[PDB]
């Protein structure tokens, strides 16, 4: 229905803050869209990061936070670590569907 | 504790029907939703639907509604997805994920590959 858009690729350095955004083709993302962020690691390893715009999932590092900034949902990683290199997917609940963005590949410079 | 164990790889022919499953352990099955996500290489991710085992409420993606049936068996804490009318567009990796209010997937299963050939 709506189209969800994210940056295709971003490069950051270790220790920098990086923000990823997620936009709705309707013009704004609201609290009712319950923006979700998940991380895809190599080997189809998916980890849930953020639900309901700003709720960190079980066991997620505190450096990951979600919020609404302006018209968009955002994932901020305060102090990016090499292990944060991954693909991040945003999804929005819209008209009773979860609709996915295309993913942002994040590159970090350097070496029960 | 929390484990979402999926059934294995499936190879099927066009026009057939397949049923995939996810066994949940380490949490109360009736307090969470189970969602099904499709990942096709290149295409990215697509949500198929979700079921709440507590009262059997379902939400389907309108694209998959005719061809998908979602069920759950609470005694065995297992969720099932039946797909019919298989085409090559259905070849993808399918994931079970655990959801709740405001989220679809805090814990993900390992993925089950379906090849239609
Ligand atoms: C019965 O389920 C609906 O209501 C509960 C309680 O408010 C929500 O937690 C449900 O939403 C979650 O589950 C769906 C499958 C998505 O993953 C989004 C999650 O938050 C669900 O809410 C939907 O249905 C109600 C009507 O009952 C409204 O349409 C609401 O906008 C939907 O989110």
């Amino acid at each position: 229905q709506i189209v969800v858009t994210q940056e295709s690729a971003l490069t950051t350095s270790p220790g920098e803050t990086v923000t990823l955004t997620c936009r709705s083709s309707t013009g704004t993302v609201t609290s009712g869209n319950h923006a979700n962020w998940v991380q895809e690691k190599p080997d189809h390893l998916f980890t849930g990061l953020i639900g309901d715009t700003n709720n960190r999932a079980p066991g997620v590092p505190a450096r990951f936070s979600g919020s609404l900034i302006g018209d968009k949902a955002a994932l901020t990683i305060t102090g990016a670590q090499p292990e944060d290199e991954a693909i991040y997917f945003c999804a929005l609940w819209s008209n009773n569907h979860w609709i996915f963005g295309g993913g942002t590949k994040l590159t970090v410079l350097g070496q029960g | 504790e929390v484990q979402v164990q999926q059934s294995g790889t499936v190879v099927a022919r066009p026009g057939a029907s397949v049923k995939m499953s996810c066994k949940a352990s380490g949490y109360t099955f009736t307090n969470y939703w189970m969602h099904w996500i499709k990942q096709r290489p290149g295409q990215g991710l697509e949500w198929i639907g979700a079921i709440y085992p507590g009262n059997s409420a379902t939400f389907y993606n309108h694209k998959f509604r005719a061809k998908t049936k979602l069920t759950a068996v609470t005694s065995t804490t297992t969720a099932y997805m039946e797909l019919s009318s298989l085409t090559s567009e259905d070849s993808a990796v399918y994931y079970c994920t655990r959801g709740g209010h405001g989220y679809y997937g805090d814990y993900w299963g390992q993925g089950a590959s379906l090849t239609v050939s």
